């Protein structure tokens, strides 16, 4: 194999089935699985957005950069 | 033997490589390898992953970008 960089193996061992914690979530950019509990979900803004109180909505720059 | 694990899904895996020209695929049914190319049309693949809930592969092209 000349020029071998990246493997990986596919089996459906290899992708172990979990329940889904951000099925229930609802915000409006993304929702990221996270060690904290009990939620074991948190959301995130595109780069450069703020996250409002409200948890599940974003704001976005109004800052020179 | 009360100490091995074996994977109730059928025994046959798929391994995928990338190789710069071609993601080269072998198909290990029973212990016998079977090689083919997944896409003839990509130049330089890096990074290799699965997606078993699709049934799709994700590769990175550093020529490509
Ligand atoms: C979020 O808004 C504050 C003003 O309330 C601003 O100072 C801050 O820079 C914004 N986000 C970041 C981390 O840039
Ligand atoms: C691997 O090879 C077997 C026999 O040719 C085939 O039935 C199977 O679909 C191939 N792919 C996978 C993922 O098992």
């Amino acid at each position: 194999v000349p020029q071998p960089l990246g493997i990986i193996a596919i089996h459906p061992s290899r992708q172990p089935s979990s329940p889904n914690p951000c099925a229930s979530a609802t915000c409006s950019h993304l929702c990221l699985l996270s060690a904290q509990e009990p939620r074991h979900y948190s959301c995130a803004c595109p780069s450069g957005w703020n996250l409002s109180d409200d948890s599940v909505n974003c704001v976005r720059g109004d800052q020179p950069f | 033997d009360g100490r091995t694990c074996k994977v109730t899904a059928s025994e046959n895996l798929l391994l995928v490589v990338a190789s710069r020209d071609k993601i080269i695929m072998d198909n290990i049914t029973a212990h016998t390898h079977n090689i083919y190319s997944l896409v003839q049309d990509v130049s330089f693949v890096v990074a290799l992953d699965f997606d078993s809930v699709t049934g799709r592969v994700f590769w990175s092209d550093l020529l490509e970008g």
